[PDB]
């Protein structure tokens, strides 16, 4: 498990937690290219069940 | 058919009568079933139930 460490340490039950946005500001985006997928599925209103719509 | 004996038979002569009797259908028994377009992505309920019903 220590093998997928991703932080030098751990929280301690006193460490102060600083917020980042401190101002209204539009945001730039920046990611690479394997993060967000669009999953995506079929409704099957094609089917005999749905007879009477086209 | 009745019967009667002998020679004379002045105003003996029988009618004719036929009864019948009444048939009759009942009921439809029905089998209702009602699903959303999500679960007709397998289709193995549905045959299924299909089958059971007959």
């Amino acid at each position: 498990q220590r093998a997928y460490a991703n932080v030098n340490t751990s929280l301690a039950d006193a460490m102060a937690v600083n917020i980042l946005n401190v101002k209204d500001a539009r945001t730039n985006v920046f990611w690479a290219d394997d993060a967000i997928r669009i999953v995506s599925q079929p409704i099957p209103a094609n089917h005999e069940l749905f007879a009477g719509m086209k | 058919s009745p019967t009667q004996e002998g020679w004379d038979l002045t105003d003996k002569a029988t009618g004719l009568l036929e009864l019948n009797v009444a048939v009759n259908m009942g009921e439809p028994d029905n089998d209702f079933f009602q699903l959303r377009a999500d679960d007709l992505r397998d289709e193995t309920a549905y045959r299924r139930r299909i089958q059971s019903a007959a």
